[PDB]
């Protein structure tokens, strides 16, 4: 599920499994593509998006494996209840380097 | 290389401004590359 | 020394300015070329509103017409390039190339 | 310039406003002609579809006068303002009051 | 072997091998003047080819073995997109110091 030739088949399956780094870096040393004739190379667009689909889904893996530091978030609009005759804490949002948490 | 619009710019620069202000100093003159070349070849090897 | 040298390469300074709004070096050499610039549009301006657009068979010589100077017999003293040559060679065709 | 990304790219820059001129962006587009760029450049101002410039000729006599005058900014912004009116009659009397 | 007298043999292996100060010294010492007739140095065409082209590999022998501590070159533009249909490449601009530390 790695041939070159197609670019159908190291769309996503091969992308949200690990790192996305190995796989973009194999498709860079591997040229582009070969004979487009005996494959699905019509409708570039679907396998475009479905690649980039791959890709984001792979990145926020990522990014929620990474996080470890930040995995309590709230709203920003206030006054969002009836019972708000109080004022909460203000405090910031992630605009900071990682000390606490 | 571009649109003739960069070769009248060229020109224009090197017709009017340049004389204008260097019209008591401009000369052409031969440069000798056979001789100039070896000159500044001379490589040296630092220790790094 | 304030005095600047380069002044003749002109031809890899229009392609240096390009790459030279950064923003650590310094501003003088970019207010320079911003004047020369404005000065250039300045001139085109008054070029193309002095003279009149009209006739002309071959191509645009109003331009040529009015101005004179904006012909392309006069080459730069130090030759580098022949395609703006060719261009007008195979443009004019009434000159004898 | 930039020789980071070829011309031609991101980017098509064609001529659809009549008031919007883009004349070194052709050039930049790159795949045409120095004969057609320079003489799209000289002779035609408007583009084809736009070229009924009967539909609203006001920007015209405003963008000659700022160009001739080249300078001068607040007597064109007085102008404009005195010029921007109506023609209805209930326009011209509230003017007179 | 570094004599201008008979430079057939040493003219490639000898200018790799040492350096280029016993040479450089040679030249400075024998003003900008050097017999021809002596050796295979035909007219003065040659022997300028010669030299240069002894100097360019000097200086390339030189920059592999000084490689080690610094980080291989790079071209300016990449060229190595041949999937211009689906994404273009940026170019390299090297801003990073060249030494490691």
């Amino acid at each position: 599920s790695r041939v070159v030739f197609d670019p159908s088949n190291p769309t996503t399956f091969s992308v949200e499994a690990i790192a996305a780094y190995t796989p973009v870096a194999l498709i860079r040393l591997l040229n582009a593509s070969g004979p487009l004739q005996p494959g699905h190379r019509v409708d570039i667009a679907d396998a475009r998006s479905i690649y980039t689909v791959g890709a984001a889904a792979s990145a926020a893996r990522a990014r929620a494996n990474h996080n470890a530091n930040t995995i309590r978030r709230t709203a920003m609009f206030a006054e969002t209840d009836p019972m708000t005759w109080l004022r909460p804490t203000v405090g910031l949002k992630r605009t900071f380097n990682p000390r606490i948490i | 290389h571009h649109d003739r619009e960069w070769g009248i710019l060229s020109k224009i620069y090197y017709y009017i401004v340049i004389p204008a202000f260097s019209r008591g100093s401009c000369c052409t003159m031969g440069v000798r590359y056979d001789r100039l070349y070896p000159a500044l070849q001379a490589v040296i090897v630092p220790e790094i | 020394s304030h005095r600047v040298a380069f002044v003749n390469n002109f031809h890899m300074l229009m392609y240096i300015t390009t790459y030279l709004g950064n923003g650590e070096l310094p501003e003088v050499c970019i207010n320079i070329y911003r004047d020369l610039l404005q000065h250039v549009r300045a001139l085109r301006q008054t070029i193309t509103d002095f003279t009149i657009q009209g006739e002309g068979h071959n191509g645009e010589t109003s331009e040529a017409l009015n101005n004179i100077l904006t012909d392309d017999t006069f080459i730069a003293p130090i030759l580098w390039d022949c395609d703006a040559l060719i261009y007008r060679d195979e443009a004019a065709r009434d000159r004898l190339p | 310039y930039d020789e980071t990304i070829a011309t031609g790219t991101f980017f098509y820059p064609v001529p659809v406003n009549p008031l919007f001129a883009c004349p070194e962006h052709l050039a930049s587009l790159r795949g045409m002609t120095n004969a057609r760029r320079v003489l799209a450049k000289m002779v035609p101002p408007i583009p084809p579809f736009l070229g009924a410039n009967h539909h609203a000729t006001i920007r015209q006599p405003v963008a000659y006068h700022v160009t001739h005058s080249k300078s001068d900014f607040n007597t064109l912004t007085y102008s404009l303002l005195g010029g921007y009116f109506k023609f209805t009659p209930i326009s011209l009397t509230h003017q007179l009051r």
